[PDB]
């Protein structure tokens, strides 16, 4: 199995640096991208940037062009960020994942860091909340400012599940696909520009947060997500 | 998969 291991919360104060470690085992290291995402209470998810450990070419979201460094140690399956500068506006807890074909199917267990662009997709949800109760059946509504569309075929939307205390996990990918260890009550669909999740039977595990997010181009975005309460 | 880009 994928496992990506992060090192421990860190509480840190302003105007300093830290260096936190994701360690990958169980496939190839130098072969994907490893992306880095931020969630910051009230904020969402944010996507940083991501880096290939056998080119060591990394991509940053001009956002964190001056506050992140990513790196990777091959001898070590390790890959790292570094954040300089450190504000309150960095405390967060900060997520590993391995891109797997434009899936972010693997995530680590996230690191917190307590600290005592007009082109860019815009991706919006507009319902902040669902309340239901077991059984019911729900629908969670999520748009993109341009088509997500691409020359391939492919329409580049996903679906996220972020439990309560757990890292996001990949329902939805390329706007219907059901992902690996998901259960059918999940399904996708959309225009490419609108798009629609929608849950039969939920039930207590499907409690959480459910983002949207484009992995058309660069810097990949997230909706602002919809949590998922039982009445 | 592409060394210098992760999009599609």
């Amino acid at each position: 199995e994928v496992q990506l291991q992060q090192s421990g919360a860190e509480l840190v104060r302003p105007g300093t640096s830290v260096k936190m470690s994701c360690k990958a085992a169980g496939y190839t290291f130098t072969k994907y991208w490893i992306g880095w995402v931020k969630q910051r209470p009230g904020h969402g998810l944010e996507w940083i940037g991501d880096i290939h450990p056998g080119s060591f070419y990394s991509n940053y979201n001009e956002k964190f062009k001056g506050k992140a460094t990513l790196t990777a140690d091959t001898s070590s399956s390790t890959a790292y960020m570094q954040l300089s500068s450190l504000t309150s506006e960095d405390s967060a807890i900060y997520y590993c994942a391995r891109d797997y074909y434009t899936n972010y199917g693997d995530w680590g267990q996230g690191t917190s860091v307590t600290v005592s662009g007009g082109s860019d997709i815009v991706m919006t949800q507009a319902a902040p909340s669902v309340s239901v109760t077991p059984g019911e059946s729900v629908s969670i509504s999520c748009r993109s400012s341009k088509s997500l569309l691409h020359r391939n075929g492919n329409t580049y939307l996903f679906w996220f599940l972020q439990r309560p205390g757990q890292s996001p996990q990949l329902l939805i990918y390329r706007m219907s696909n059901l992902a690996s260890g998901v259960p059918d009550r999940f399904s996708g669909s959309g225009s490419g520009t609108a798009f629609t999740l929608r849950i039969s039977r939920v039930e207590a595990e499907d409690v959480g947060v459910y983002y949207c997010m484009q992995h058309l181009e660069y810097p990949y975005t997230f909706g602002s997500g919809t949590k998922l309460e039982l009445k | 998969i592409n060394y210098y880009t992760s999009e599609p």
